[PDB]
């Protein structure tokens, strides 16, 4: 009411700083708490949601619903842990179960 | 308008399901009388009653329906490699809250 | 002076001369009322001068108004551009000395 | 005439003969709430009626529509009016004159402009999102418009292909949004005789994204089709109602058999749409085309090769053909002119149905007495020339053709708001072209050219040296109340004038503008909200004035009120020194003033029957109930007048003839008020003493006018007095994770939540809440930015409420740029509108006082 290469932006071209709180923290997207960010892993995903709708289920499903749930939930961790433990660091790995490629990740992990 | 499409997670529960998303509705008429003589001929029956009501693969339809635009489709034309960009839509969204403020700018 | 140059539009303000020197709290504010004024003295000025013997143009020329709307009092002398502005008329403040402000006091009651 | 038109199934000849026949009509205005599909309606029914017009394939294709600011928005902001020419289930062609109305509440002034010249209201209510604050506010003013209603049912494809339902919840959800709706309907109307059912018909299910129209008669329809040996009429009755169906009997009976058995209209009709869309969106290429074989439907290759979407449209335009169920619900429910023209001419018409031209106009006959209406004023492209759009009720307009053209303010008495006009041409309004007509008879709409001149807002178009006893028709009664006030000036002020016509053109544009010009030379605009005053700012500076305009920040319009009675009784005399009048003033009783507005009490009522009211509702005196003189400023208004002058003390016949002067002066004082010339709202003005001059001249005109004002403004002023914020209701669609962020936003603008319910069937929320309008500014664009666009609001005139400050403090000191704190708001409030309408820095209790 009243000259020189730069390669990297300089930090003063940033805007989004804001003094409203409405928009400093603006509250982010839960689908429904099924949709995700793209690029991002999505088990830190899955860990950092806000655990609203997990609270919305587990007040709202029936008890053939919990059981229903908690079946494709161990399910999916059953195959979760054998990815894991198949998974298993080169030097982690069996030395029985060291393949090719395990050998190959622990001769290029380790510095020597 | 709030697209509500509700995302299965369960393929085992079937395509057309009463999610715990969708809020359970409060169940609370110049009907004809009963004893009246309506009959119904042979020949009639619902217009797809054969037909059953959802496929293994409705569920997953009904998912592509509200997919991004190059899976909206099912018919297309090809385009060039250099043409597709796999990030533009990654900028083209919000930044995520907790980043440094190098790469904000 | 609208008798004889009526404004319709009240377009006396679009070429209304002001110190833009000064901030806009500190000029002339181009009141419909002031700005009226302002025209009406420059126009009986420049009425009673003929115009062979002399011109007087508005271009060239500064009004400047102080009444219940404008508290400031502006004015080009000998290079000094000079703003005054009376005590009891939008000060509201206590001052101190400085070498640019000239303090001026009623003689017969030494008051400033 | 003869023009060039597009091609059309039916013939323009035939559209024409339609129009002579009134039995065969029907005015329908298609309300609802924000994109719940009426404009999308209206293009399937003309894709219907235009083979050669098409939907995109990707983008909904809006016939209605028309204006660039609809097309950028996706917004509609004008009613659209659309005659076409429709076939019924027995395929009886039918004259359908449809305004489509905008669902934006804030261009709700909209929609009653539609609702004046029509006789049917189909309300379209989305099957996800269910009955909102705008179908609410239509129901109520449709049915307090003495109009039927129906009910069409849109976006079902939303139950099925979003929410992915169940077939019987989506039945228990359509059951559950027919049930508010009677709910609502019975609330704002006393007679019970308009239940909305599906099985009387008044209600359609409808998905106009996929051309899915039908009602229980016309689905039934279909099963004759397949099945000849079925009576249709009789099905559709059994179709829906918690009626199970016995195949073991083929009987339809109330007691569910196998206790698994789904409902007539879940098994017949609801599971039949599901597979539809289940096949086509999920088996299209491995088991759709047995489907459509089952059906009759037969696609060509590069048919079935289009998108789901697309596929989805031509699948169910093939298998429902018309919209022959919008037909006959509008049909056997909606009243053609000739039937609904008495009620009409008893709520619109000043002189009532018992007049010898209320009568005359009862019949709508085509060869009667000319007394056209027009209601709406539509720009041409240009924007030079306006055209007045309205129906005609008796009589028949011809093109050049002499016209006496009456405004809002003709009257009888005073005939100079009348003028004769020559009319230019006449169209029949279809959205996109206009259709050149010789004449148009009663009971049809037309666009009348060449009489704009002498109308801003409402005519009365009637024929000259005719119709002396001719009356105007009531100005359109509004929804809600413009309360957004915006300066508006020239950036250049030499082209102040282009900006003035395009004013008076806005003015004439959008039906509840008020565009004024206060002390201070301010040119000023009310409009409903933000987006209102964004579209009629858009218009201004493109449309009508190519000129660059600057806009002050917006303010809401205050009110001014009392708390408690005047300290002493005011008094002031003539400047004759003559015709003391002695008055106070008191506030009213809570809901006195809502009662006044609402029509609950009309001074046009007889003195018995207003006095019985206000002796019994609000238990006032005989004496108190039977001297009460006028309400408010204009009719029905806020404020009300009462003389308290014992008949010992003041001649009441001497008083009488002073009477008309002291309304003209209380009504005056009412409009304009003395704390920042704002209109008074909830005062009750009591004349306690009254002299009169015996002469007339020393009496009468400017003399009691101005004292009456200035005894009104000493009887305010000493009363405490109170400014009111206007307070808007919100009403917001958000998911159920952000219905707690939303209560934050409304924390930082002084909101105050009512209710958070959810949305039954929906997984959304509707945070209801009471905003300050002064305070609702970016409110809307804070509440979606702040929670990533997924929580939408509506904000919408509410109520008055007193401003917690004191307006005659003058002990604060108020800093020139700064948000004053709550506790004198009102303070600000005040001084700040004082110095926005040009008056004095402040005003004194004493200044319209006499010992002073």
């Amino acid at each position: 009411y009243l000259r020189k290469f730069v390669f990297e932006w300089d930090a003063s071209e940033d805007t989004s700083i804001d003094y409203n709180p409405l928009y400093k923290e603006r509250h982010q997207v839960q689908l429904l708490g099924r949709g995700f960010i793209a690029g991002i892993d999505l088990k830190q995903q899955k860990r950092e949601q806000s655990r609203f709708y997990g609270d919305l289920m587990e007040k709202r499903r029936t008890l053939e619903e919990k059981e229903q749930e908690e079946a494709r939930l161990r399910k999916l961790r059953k195959k979760e842990a054998k990815q894991r433990w198949d998974d298993r660091h080169w030097s982690q790995k069996k030395l029985d179960e060291m393949t090719d490629r395990d050998w190959r990740i622990f001769r290029e992990d380790y510095s020597i | 308008p709030n697209v509500v499409f509700i995302k299965t997670e369960d393929p085992d529960l079937p395509a057309f399901y009463f999610d715990p998303l969708i809020n359970p509705i409060s169940h609370r008429e110049p009907l004809p009388d009963d004893d009246e003589e309506f009959e119904l001929p042979e020949f009639v029956e619902p217009f797809l009653k054969d037909t059953p009501l959802y496929t293994d693969n409705t569920a997953n339809g009904i998912a592509l329906l509200w997919a991004p635009r190059p899976f909206n489709l099912r018919s297309g034309r090809t385009r060039r490699a250099l043409d597709i960009p796999l990030v533009k839509n990654w900028y083209r969204e919000h930044c995520p809250a907790g980043q440094p403020v190098k790469v904000r700018v | 002076y609208l008798t004889e140059h009526p404004d319709p539009n009240n377009e006396n303000i679009v070429g209304y001369n002001n110190k833009k020197c000064w901030p806009r709290d500190a000029r002339m504010r181009l009141m419909k009322h002031d700005v009226n004024l302002g025209r009406a003295v420059f126009w009986d000025i420049k009425n009673r001068l003929p115009r062979s013997v002399t011109t007087v143009q508005w271009e060239n020329s500064f009004v400047s108004v102080y009444s219940k709307d404008n508290p400031n009092l502006l004015f080009n002398m000998c290079g000094f551009e000079c703003r005054i502005l009376p005590k009891c008329r939008t000060s509201y403040e206590e001052f101190t000395h400085k070498d640019g402000v000239w303090n001026l006091q009623n003689e017969v009651t030494k008051e400033r | 005439m003869e023009q060039t038109l597009p091609v059309t199934v039916y013939e323009m000849d035939f559209l024409a003969d339609l129009m002579d026949n009134s039995e065969l009509i029907r005015n329908v205005t298609l309300c609802g709430h924000l994109h719940h599909g009426k404009t999308c309606f209206v293009d399937c029914l003309i894709e219907q009626t235009h083979p050669e017009i098409r939907k995109r394939y990707d983008q909904d294709l809006c016939y209605t529509d028309i204006l660039f600011t609809e097309q950028e928005r996706g917004v509609g902001i004008k009613s659209t009016p659309v005659t076409v020419v429709l076939p019924d289930t027995k395929g009886k062609s039918y004259l359908f004159n449809i305004m489509d109305t905008p669902g934006h509440v804030n261009f709700s002034d909209e929609v009653t402009a539609g609702l004046r010249i029509s006789d049917g209201v189909v309300l379209f209510i989305d099957a996800a999102e269910g009955v909102m604050l705008n179908t609410e506010r239509l129901i109520k003013h449709a049915v307090q418009e003495r109009l039927a209603v129906t009910v069409c049912i849109n976006k079902i494809d939303r139950l099925i292909l979003e929410l992915k339902l169940p077939p019987t919840d989506a039945y228990y959800k359509l059951r559950h949004i027919v049930d508010e709706v009677n709910g609502l309907i019975s609330m704002y109307s006393t007679d019970e005789n308009l239940i909305l059912s599906p099985l009387l018909g008044n209600v359609c299910f409808s998905s106009s994204q996929y051309s899915i129209c039908f009602t229980l008669g016309s689905f039934a329809k279909i099963y004759a089709d397949t099945f000849g040996d079925i009576n249709y009429q009789e099905f559709a009755k059994r179709l829906w109602g918690d009626i199970y169906f016995n195949p073991k009997t083929r009987k339809f009976t109330k007691k569910a058999p196998t206790s698994s058995s789904q409902r007539s209209f879940v098994e017949f009709i609801l599971e039949p749409l599901y597979k539809i869309l289940a096949q086509v969106v999920g088996d299209v290429d491995t088991s759709l085309p047995r489907t459509l074989d089952e059906l009759g439907i037969h696609l060509t290759k590069e048919e079935l090769k289009l998108n789901i979407r697309p596929l989805l449209r031509l699948v169910c335009k093939k298998f429902f053909g018309e919209f022959t169920g919008f037909v006959d619900m509008c049909v056997q429910h909606i009243p053609s002119p000739k039937v609904g023209a008495k009620p009409k001419i008893e709520h619109t018409y000043t002189g009532g149905v018992d007049s010898d031209l209320g009568e005359a106009m009862s019949d709508c006959d085509p060869d009667g007495p000319l007394m056209c209406h027009t209601t709406k004023m539509y720009s041409t492209d240009d924007g030079v020339q306006f055209h007045a759009f309205g129906r005609v009720l008796s009589g028949t307009i011809h093109a050049g053709q002499p016209v006496k053209v009456l405004g809002e303010n003709y009257t009888l008495e005073d005939e100079e708001d009348s003028q004769i006009c020559t009319v230019g041409r006449l169209w029949i309004s279809v959205a996109r072209y206009h259709i050149e007509v010789n004449r148009v008879p009663a009971g049809n709409w037309v666009l009348i050219e060449g009489v704009d001149q002498p109308i801003v807002k409402t005519a009365t178009i009637t024929e000259p040296r005719g119709n002396e006893e001719a009356q105007i028709f009531r100005p359109l009664k509004f929804n809600t109340t413009s309360v957004i006030k915006i300066a508006v000036e020239p950036v250049n002020p030499s082209e102040l004038p282009k900006m003035l016509d395009g004013l008076r053109k806005v003015n004439k544009s959008y039906p509840s503008l008020t565009t004024k010009v206060e002390e201070s030379g301010e040119h000023v605009i009310l409009g409903t909200g933000e987006l209102y005053l964004d579209c009629v700012m858009h218009d201004l500076r493109k449309m009508y004035s190519e000129i660059d305009i600057k806009v002050a920040d917006p303010v809401v319009t205050f009110c001014e009120t009392v708390v408690e009675t005047s300290s002493l009784k005011c008094f002031a005399e003539t400047p004759n020194k003559k015709n003391k009048i002695t008055m106070i003033a008191e506030p009213l009783e809570k809901g006195l003033a809502e009662d006044i507005e609402n029509e609950v009490v009309q001074i046009t009522w007889n003195r018995k029957k207003l006095g019985e009211f206000f002796q019994t509702k609000y238990d006032w005196d005989l004496l108190a109930a039977r001297s009460i003189w006028a309400f408010g400023p204009d009719a029905t208004g806020p404020n009300i007048l009462v003389d308290d002058t014992l008949p010992s003390e003041v001649d009441k016949a001497l008083l009488g003839s002073v009477k008309d002067s002291i309304v003209q002066g209380f009504q005056w004082g009412t409009r304009e008020g003395p704390l920042c010339d704002e209109l008074i709202r909830n005062v009750k003005f009591k004349i306690l003493d009254a002299v009169v001059a015996q002469e007339p001249l020393h009496r009468g005109g400017g003399q009691i006018i101005p004292t009456a004002r200035r005894v009104v403004y000493s009887a305010f002023l000493m009363a405490t007095p109170r400014l009111m914020e206007p307070y808007y209701f919100v009403e917001v669609q958000a998911p159920a994770d952000c219905v707690s962020a939303v209560y934050t936003v409304l924390a930082r603008r002084r909101g105050h939540v009512t209710q958070d319910a959810p949305i039954p069937g929906s997984p959304l929320y509707t945070i209801k809440a009471f905003i300050p309008a002064i305070d609702s500014f970016g409110f809307e664009t804070d509440l979606r930015t702040h929670t990533q666009g997924q929580a939408f609001s509506l904000s919408v005139f509410h109520h008055w409420q007193i401003v917690p400050g004191d307006p005659l403090d003058k002990s604060i000191v108020i800093r020139p740029l700064e948000p004053q704190p709550a506790p004198h708001l009102a303070r600000e409030f005040m001084i700040k509108t004082r110095r926005r309408k040009g008056l004095s820095e402040d005003v004194s209790i004493s200044k319209f006082f006499d010992d002073p």
